[PDB]
């Protein structure tokens, strides 16, 4: 039995041991393109 | 813990293999010393997504 | 802790003042309290 | 003309399609290219006493029963096309709005 | 028994969760009912309480 | 919730045919008394009796 | 006046140490398990 | 749903959307500070028989931030006291190396101003909870009050007294307690017990060594006090008061008092927000004979200047004008240098002391209660800048005053 | 006015509906059939 | 704020009180 100050307080590395057979994919989602706004730039200035 | 500050919002997209579960418990409505009624409260949760 | 305890002085009321329980004071006022 | 069925009173249809009940596209109104669309309604005069059959069953198309003023909710439904694109286990609608 | 929620993937980050409770007045005069109807709340990541 | 990578369909590993399963296996080996064969050639019996797979790479860019 | 029951299901979870959970996640497994089969039927027995 | 907000974008958004670099509000850019410890080490106080007692800050740590002066007293009357902990303290002079560097003169007056000007409803109400005791408690009840002395280094930890860097001399403050039996009105022939608890910060060796060895220069505030006699009559009298102040200041506060109690208005009560009980009709500041602005009404100084300077307005009788645009933060943003201008003047016009029974027959805008004739003095406070240099174990002021 | 207000309302969403048409609904070509005729002829019934 | 003047279970006031109307039981002086 060792005094508290010398005990580990690091917990189990559950992130590193799982080893999922299929590595991560970027969870992209979409509501499509707002096509009613095509060829309607708001960057056009008066001259 | 993540609602204290915008910036430490839960990076749900970054947690692709296991999900986030919030468990909690309710008192019978009658428990409150000043309880108002034997009325089943409607209880519904909203989550703010970024 | 604010407004839930009592007051210092000089409460001005633009409306009614309603109590349940009892009121501990007495003075001239409306039509009664003067006979 | 459009579906070949019986629509009860108080339900109205205007189609842009030859066969709106079908799946094969047969004519559409693309409201993503219309800046301003309105539906203009004209209401009947609700002067007939609902409790008197002599008037409820005895009048013209321009009038209806006084209890009709309770039909205050206007529900306008639009049915359109979109494209659902699915690739590599993920998908979503091709066009927004 | 003990309720819980799974957070659905309706966005990239979770910034806040709040719970909507609807109930009635019945002369009792109670303080913060919304809080006193709940006895326990925890959040766990992958079954691990944090 | 967990971006669950496989379909997890009821037909993942199971074989639901019938005892016709054995008729096919009989045709691969013996005339009629099939009873003794798996006790002598179990290795071939096990290798030739299970299912196959397909590859879905599900790549990610950056 | 009979009360409705309150129900809860307890599940015993095993946490494995470092080498075995790492291996379990990656290696194939075979378990020998037991099924229960059942269909109902009916009887008829005379008194005499 | 909300994703529509991100697709329906264009050039107009270019002025609010950031670059691809980590300037977003998420993916937090974590800041970290070194490890430290803090301790509240009690200070012994020498006997205070209605006289000065010296509180000496010993080297029991590296930095000291705040001084808590605790007084235990009992109520001797049915009158509810008004900040009895601050009324008991009459002044506190802070010296470094034997040189006086900060003074709080007419102490209950400055701290009531300080509390109304600087403390928010929760901090203000709390400061009252540890200094006032006003339930209808019996006479003779004993309570301890916890009064924080508003010294220049208490507002932000980073300006805490760099004591580890002052190896050749100490720092002390002389606190005097004039009397329990004069103004509080709650005396019970009881000598209050006074204790002082101060904090220390302890830093680890990397910063402790750097800090104790390197030269430091702290920009600090100093409090300057002036008072004069300020009577008010039944006619609109004026006063032209010299302002004997030095050094750049961020603001100045002046108030009229009945120096018998903590009351700055004719109401006879604290915290009156009705200008009908306040004397000043208008005022202007003047420097070397030239006017800084057109005369503004008295109410302007009690309710408008405070909005830009503090985000908080005191009760009537307390008048403030600022020179900077922020007077509570640490960064100096505008100040007027009273050491370069030779003649600083405060010009006050008062209202006529002709009114009575104010709730019924108060005149319109040029009068106040005649009870103002019982006012005796005006006090003026200002916060000036100076520099505390610490070099080779000795500290002091660059600009002597 | 009229249908023209809908016809000109051509957008990106229509490439999946009208772009590169294969058909029209107003020019039907019917397929020709082998010439045949239908006749009703009565049969007899054996037995009572 | 000073716009929901509703109290529960306690009250005492030092100074005078001013109001339009009133209600409650009576244990009053004079």
């Amino acid at each position: 039995r060792v005094k508290k100050s010398a005990l580990p307080d690091k917990e189990f590395p559950i992130i590193e041991t799982e080893k999922y057979p299929e590595p991560p994919i970027l969870w992209e989602t979409t509501i499509g393109a707002p096509s009613r706004l095509f060829d309607r730039s708001d960057g056009v200035k008066y001259v | 813990f993540f609602s204290k500050d915008t910036s430490v919002a839960l990076p749900l997209i970054a947690l692709q293999y296991h999900d986030i579960e919030l468990d909690f418990r309710f008192n019978d409505v009658s428990t409150i010393q000043g309880v108002d009624a034997s009325y089943t409260p409607t209880i519904e949760m909203y989550i703010d997504y970024v | 802790p604010n407004w839930n305890p009592f007051f210092n002085r000089s409460i001005i009321v633009s409306g009614n003042l309603v109590v349940a329980g009892g009121v501990i004071e007495g003075n001239g006022g409306g039509l009664t309290n003067s006979a | 003309q459009s579906i070949g069925g019986v629509t009860p009173a108080g339900v109205y249809l205007y189609s842009f399609a030859l066969k709106p009940a079908g799946r094969q596209p047969s004519g559409t109104c693309n409201f993503s290219r219309i800046d301003n669309a309105t539906l203009s309604l004209t209401y009947k005069t609700c002067s007939i006493d609902a409790t008197s059959p002599a008037a409820v069953l005895g009048n013209t198309e321009t009038v209806t029963a006084n209890t009709a003023t309770l039909l205050t909710a206007l529900n306008i439904y639009a049915k359109n096309y979109n494209v659902l694109r699915i690739m590599s286990g993920m998908g979503g609608l091709a066009y927004a709005n | 028994g003990n309720p819980s929620v799974l957070i659905p993937r309706n966005g990239d980050l979770i910034k806040s969760i709040r719970l909507e409770i609807t109930l009635k007045k019945g002369t009792g005069q109670s303080f913060y009912p919304a809080e006193q109807l709940i006895s326990y709340l925890a959040l766990k990541i992958g079954g691990n309480i944090i | 919730f967990r971006d669950t990578a496989s379909i997890g369909f009821s037909d993942t590993h199971q074989d639901e045919k019938t005892l016709r399963f054995l008729k096919k296996q009989i045709s691969q080996f013996i005339k009629h008394l099939k009873e003794y064969y798996p006790n002598n050639e179990l290795t071939k019996k096990l290798v030739m009796k299970y299912s196959d797979v397909q590859l879905l790479p599900y790549t990610k860019g950056a | 006046g009979a009360a409705q029951p309150t129900m809860s299901v307890w599940v015993d979870y095993i946490f494995l140490d470092t080498q075995e959970r790492t291996r379990f996640a990656q290696l194939p497994h075979e378990y020998l398990i037991e099924q229960l089969q059942f269909t109902g039927s009916e009887t008829a027995t005379p008194s005499a | 749903g909300a994703l529509n907000q991100l697709v329906a974008v264009g050039k107009q958004d270019a002025f609010i959307t950031g670059d691809n670099l980590d300037n977003s509000v998420w993916r937090n850019v974590t800041k970290k500070v070194s490890n430290f410890a803090m301790e509240s080490i009690e200070n012994y106080i020498n006997v205070n028989p209605g006289s000065t007692t010296s509180i000496v800050v010993g080297r029991f740590g590296d930095l000291v931030r705040k001084v808590t002066l605790e007084i235990t007293m009992k109520k001797g009357s049915t009158t509810n006291p008004f900040y009895p902990s601050e009324q008991y303290v009459k002044y506190a002079h802070l010296s470094i190396g034997g040189q006086i560097v900060y003074r709080i003169d007419d102490f209950p007056t400055w701290t009531r101003v300080h509390e109304e000007l600087f403390m928010d409803p929760d901090t203000r109400a709390t400061n009252q909870r540890v200094n006032n005791f006003r339930p209808e408690d019996p006479v003779g009840a004993i309570r301890k009050f916890y009064l924080d002395i508003p010294l220049f280094f208490t507002d932000d930890a980073s300006k805490a007294l760099p004591l580890i860097a002052l190896q050749y001399h100490e720092v002390k403050l002389d606190v005097l307690f004039a009397s329990p039996g004069d103004i509080p009105g709650i005396d019970a022939s009881y000598t209050p017990t006074v204790e002082c608890y101060i904090d220390y910060v302890f830093l680890d060796t990397p910063e402790r060594e750097w800090f104790a060895r390197n030269t430091h220069m702290y920009v600090i505030e100093q409090l300057q006090h002036y008072n004069n006699v300020f009577s008010v009559a039944a006619v609109e009298q004026t006063k032209r008061l010299n302002l004997p102040f030095t050094m750049p200041t961020r603001y100045l506060i002046w108030l009229l008092k009945t120096g018998a109690d903590g009351v700055y208005t004719t109401s006879g009560y604290p915290f009156e927000n009705n200008d009908s009980y306040a004397a000043i009709k208008s005022a202007k500041l003047q420097f070397n004979g030239t006017d800084r602005f057109s005369e503004r009404p008295g109410y302007y100084f009690t309710t408008v200047q405070p909005q830009d300077a503090f985000g908080r307005s005191p009760s009537a009788g307390i008048y403030v004008y600022s020179f900077g645009l922020d007077v509570t933060g640490m960064t100096s943003k505008g100040a007027l240098n009273f050491s370069r201008m030779d003649n600083a003047t405060l010009s006050i016009t008062t209202k006529a002391a002709t009114a009575a029974t104010i709730s019924d027959v108060y005149n319109q805008s040029t009068t106040l209660a005649s009870a103002i004739t019982d006012f005796t003095s005006i006090a003026i406070y200002a916060k000036s800048f100076n520099v505390l240099k610490i070099d080779y174990g000795m500290g002091g002021m660059l600009f002597a005053n | 006015a009229g249908g023209l207000s809908q016809l000109v309302a051509y957008g990106a969403q229509d490439v999946y509906l009208t772009g590169n048409p294969q058909i029209t609904f107003f020019k039907t070509v019917y397929r020709r059939y082998t010439n045949f005729a239908i006749e009703s002829i009565q049969q007899t019934i054996n037995g009572s | 704020p000073l716009n929901d003047p509703i109290m529960i279970r306690t009250m005492i006031v030092y100074g005078n009180l001013s109001a339009t109307y009133f209600t409650g039981n009576g244990a009053a002086l004079t």
